[PDB]
């Protein structure tokens, strides 16, 4: 799954975490998620 | 107390059932004993523990 989000949203995307992105934008299941890989893309923007 | 042994049997069984029911109120190391309350005021991942 590919998407672009800010640094705080990087923390937000974790299993069972609650946040504005976590509540509505994207939710991880209450089960193991394989891996989460995040890096800043400011140069790409 | 002529019928000591039989009364003792009855008392022992009542004691066992009573302590079994009392154990429900015990906290057991969780935040609260009542299960609906622990469900209500925590997120499911944390409430699971």
């Amino acid at each position: 799954d590919s998407f672009v989000i800010r640094g705080d949203e990087v923390r937000q995307i974790a299993p069972g975490q609650t946040g504005k992105i976590a509540d509505y934008n994207y939710k991880l299941p209450d089960d193991f998620t394989g891996c989460v890989i995040a890096w800043n893309s400011n140069n790409l923007d | 107390s002529a019928l000591g042994k039989l009364q003792d049997v009855v008392n022992q069984n009542a004691q066992a059932l009573n302590t079994l029911v009392k154990q429900l109120s015990s906290n057991f190391g969780a935040i609260s004993s009542v299960l609906n309350d622990i469900l209500s005021r925590l997120d499911p991942p944390e409430a699971e523990v």
